[PDB]
């Protein structure tokens, strides 16, 4: 599965 | 009195702290009403179904999801292959916090995984063979220490770690997060966090850092992830938390940071937004709100005679709500907002923010304001590190009986 | 070649022309943790990446397994570094790369891999024509895209393309004047230009800034910016701009005008001014309406900032205990 445009990124 | 509603965000005056938009309809303000009138279904969910409001963190459904997940993980998690060291460590502090023991058999797997993914070069990489960055070395390090084993603390080729962030080390004071890698204020805190907590910390090595992060600081209050960047929280614990790792919080102003973060709480959601005009967010209940213990500790230290002797300067009560109400999945685990589905980041983060928000702790004085059922009750976490402060008093304490590499 | 994506992509391991390449299982140890079951498609790729990152091998078909290993993990940040070994070592175009990272970008814009990337791609070629267009697509999408106003913030900085920008905040100021991005932006061009010192500027902005206000007096943007740019020189040293302000309390009042009027007040009591009373308890009277009325959420925060005003300019703060 892809990472979710709904999601949060930190690195 | 009996008509006096004992939860914040329930009351009738509550419903004056909606959104004001001036009649002038902008993307940000249509943004902040859908998510206003969302949380408010959740906060009227009991008043609508006829039921007393009851706050329950659900122990028992986060434990489930925690021990499963640090065990297996779905390919839910492909996204986050480069980044397994803070699986760890978000699972294990969630645990932590929740006050489960980690079992030995876990404790000795994740060490030798976590050696895995040590560079023979010094740091951690995401994964068995992945290269050194220090996001994921930071995640190691604190996932190692919340061990707390000989085994854990032996893990790190200490050499090999400081050899690692010297090559990171830039002229300007900032650090690259890996080698042909980015540079924000993460490299700083990352690097000031497994440094300290490892007593490799040489003359030389954090020069120039504290006024790197102090350019950070920008119009704002807040600080941004370089000079000239708009004010975050994520980035702003960074700076702050380096900052007070290297006793040099004072190059901030601290005054307009305080400012800043408090007016980050919003108003009518309870939680925090991570920059002005954006969305309320679970995380930010730590990467936000940690900073005020932070703040407290360093306005204390200037002889500060006007700070609380019981509280953060943030609505702790308020926080709790939200997390307690809209942040909680059924199913186990915690999330960023009603409508987002849950991760171990916000897992880890929704309760490093509750923790931080029950316990007031400024030396000999302590004030806890549990709300909801007393169960709800979690572990402390130090405002810096976010690991037990017995994790981190533990593991500076052995480390230090190490000497700095190479002396 | 054949997309990640293709109906007929076919993987590695029943790839004829890999045949002579053993992959190499990922390394988790006797008893896994934070074990992530990778699908087919993925593990088969990694798997491959693994060999070819552990042999060294710098091809033109290790060049293009890059493009699939970032395509199911564009954050992987090794695949990202041996693909621009790749790039380097093979003589690849770079502006065919360019293509590329911009298609990248924009189906993951919220990645630090694909802008840093960019930034490697822009300082090779040492060619920003294309930055400020690219860039403007992705704030078309997301106005608020953090990586995308930092990697502007480069570009126009190293290569000083300033000449257009202010001109480009007051478009997305006029599309959200709550864009906090674009208010921050604001700063930066004028800070890095004329400067805020030069009085024909800061007068300019202060004008245009309450005239936001006066439109959308509860867009906390707009407020932060105000006091951003008068605080430095101390708000104490704008005697009209008090009086303006409280002129705005009839049909324009908000937490944020009542917040601004203590800070002048600070500010005044900090410069020593004229009433040193009447302005404490101006102050204190705010700091108490802010922290049980009009700003409870932050009540904290005015009880302590009424407490430090009160601390240190009360008549008595300067009266030795003896008298
Ligand atoms: C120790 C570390 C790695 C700290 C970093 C913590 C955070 C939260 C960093 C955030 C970085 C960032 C600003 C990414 C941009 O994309 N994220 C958003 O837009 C989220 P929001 O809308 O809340 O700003
Ligand atoms: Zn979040």
């Amino acid at each position: 599965k892809k990472k979710s445009k709904t999601k949060c990124v930190i690195m | 009195p009996v008509w006096s509603e004992p939860l914040y965000s329930l009351r009738p005056e509550h419903a004056r702290e909606r959104l004001q938009d001036d009649s002038v309809e902008t993307v940000t303000s249509i943004e902040q009403a859908k998510v206003e009138e969302k949380i408010q279904e959740v906060f009227s969910s009991y008043k609508f179904n006829h039921l007393v409001p009851r706050l329950v963190l659900q122990r028992e459904k986060h434990f489930h999801y925690l021990k499963r997940g640090l065990r297996q993980l779905t390919d839910a998690y492909e996204c986050l292959d480069a980044s397994r060291p803070w699986l760890c460590y978000w699972i294990l502090h969630s645990l932590e916090l929740l006050d489960e023991p980690i079992p030995q058999i876990v404790a000795t797997d994740v060490c030798q995984f976590l050696e895995l993914c040590q560079s023979p070069d010094g740091g951690f990489g995401g994964g068995p063979g992945q290269y050194p960055h220090l996001a994921p070395t930071y995640a190691a390090v604190n996932a190692l220490c919340i061990i707390g084993t000989e085994e854990a603390y032996n893990v790190i080729n200490r050499e090999k770690l400081l050899q690692y962030l010297y090559s990171l080390k830039q002229p300007d004071g900032s650090f690259l997060m890996h080698v042909g890698g980015e540079v924000d204020v993460r490299s700083a805190y990352c690097a000031a966090s497994v440094a300290s907590l490892t007593n490799i910390i040489t003359p030389d090595l954090f020069e120039g850092t504290a006024e790197w992060i102090a350019r950070c600081q920008n119009w704002e209050g807040g600080i941004g992830g370089v000079p000239g960047m708009e004010a975050h929280g994520g980035y702003t614990f960074c700076g702050l938390a380096a900052l007070v790792i290297l006793k040099k919080e004072r190059s901030l102003n601290l005054k307009s940071l305080l400012q800043w973060v408090t007016s980050r709480q919003m108003r009518f959601e309870g939680g925090f937004q991570g920059r002005c005009n954006k969305l309320v967010d679970g995380c930010y209940s730590f990467w936000q709100a940690g900073l005020l213990p932070l703040l407290h500790r360093a306005l204390h230290a200037q002889g500060d005679p006007a700070l609380s002797m019981s509280h953060w300067m943030f609505h702790q009560q308020a926080l709790q709500e939200y997390i307690l109400m809209c942040c909680q999945c059924p199913a186990g685990g915690l999330l960023d907002k009603p409508g987002k589905s849950r991760d171990f980041y916000h897992t880890c983060y929704c309760l490093s923010g509750l923790s931080i928000a029950q316990h007031f702790g400024s030396g000999a004085m302590l004030h806890d304001v549990v709300m909801g059922v007393p169960e709800n009750v979690l572990q402390p976490t130090h405002p810096v590190y976010n690991i037990g402060p017995d994790k981190v008093i533990q593991a500076t304490t052995h480390f230090l009986q190490k000497p700095v590499p190479g002396f | 070649f054949l997309s990640l994506d293709s109906p007929t992509y076919v993987l590695y391991r029943d790839r004829a022309e890999w045949a002579d390449i053993d992959p190499v299982p990922q390394n988790d140890g006797p008893s896994p943790v934070v074990q992530i079951i990778y699908s087919e498609k993925f593990r088969d790729v990694y798997d491959y990446f693994r060999a070819v990152l552990q042999r060294d091998e710098r091809s033109e078909r290790a060049f293009k397994l890059t493009r699939d290993a970032i395509e199911l993990n564009a954050a992987n940040y090794t695949v990202w570094h041996f693909r621009r070994v790749l790039l380097r070592s093979l003589q690849k175009d770079l502006q065919e790369e360019m293509n590329y990272i911009i298609a990248i970008i924009e189906e993951q814009p919220k990645n630090y891999q694909v802008w840093h990337h960019r930034r490697v791609l822009v300082e090779w070629l040492k060619d920003p024509s294309q930055e400020l267009e690219f860039i403007a697509d992705i704030l078309n999408q997301d106005a608020k895209n953090y990586h995308a106003w930092q990697h502007r913030q480069w570009v126009i900085q190293e290569f000083r393309l300033w000449d257009n920008e202010l001109q480009y905040v007051d478009q997305l100021l006029k599309e959200d004047v709550r864009n906090n991005s674009v208010w921050n932006q604001r700063h930066f061009v004028i800070s890095n230009t004329t400067g805020y010192s030069d009085r024909a500027v800061l007068e300019r902005e202060v004008q245009y800034t309450l005239e936001m206000i006066k439109l959308v007096p509860h867009n906390e943007s707009a407020w932060n910016y105000l006091k951003g740019i008068l605080q430095d020189r101390g708000l104490s040293r704008y005697p009209n701009l008090l009086n303006q302000l409280l002129d705005l309390q009839p049909s324009h009042s908000s937490p944020y005008l009542i917040a601004f009027l203590v800070d002048i007040y600070e500010d005044m009591l900090e410069n020593q001014c004229d009433n040193k009373e009447d302005i404490l308890n101006k102050a204190l009277e705010l700091c108490e309406i802010l922290a049980k009325e009009k700003d409870t959420i932050r009540k904290e925060y005015w009880r302590y900032i009424g407490r430090s005003l009160q601390s240190k300019h009360s008549r008595e703060s300067d009266i030795p205990a003896s008298v």
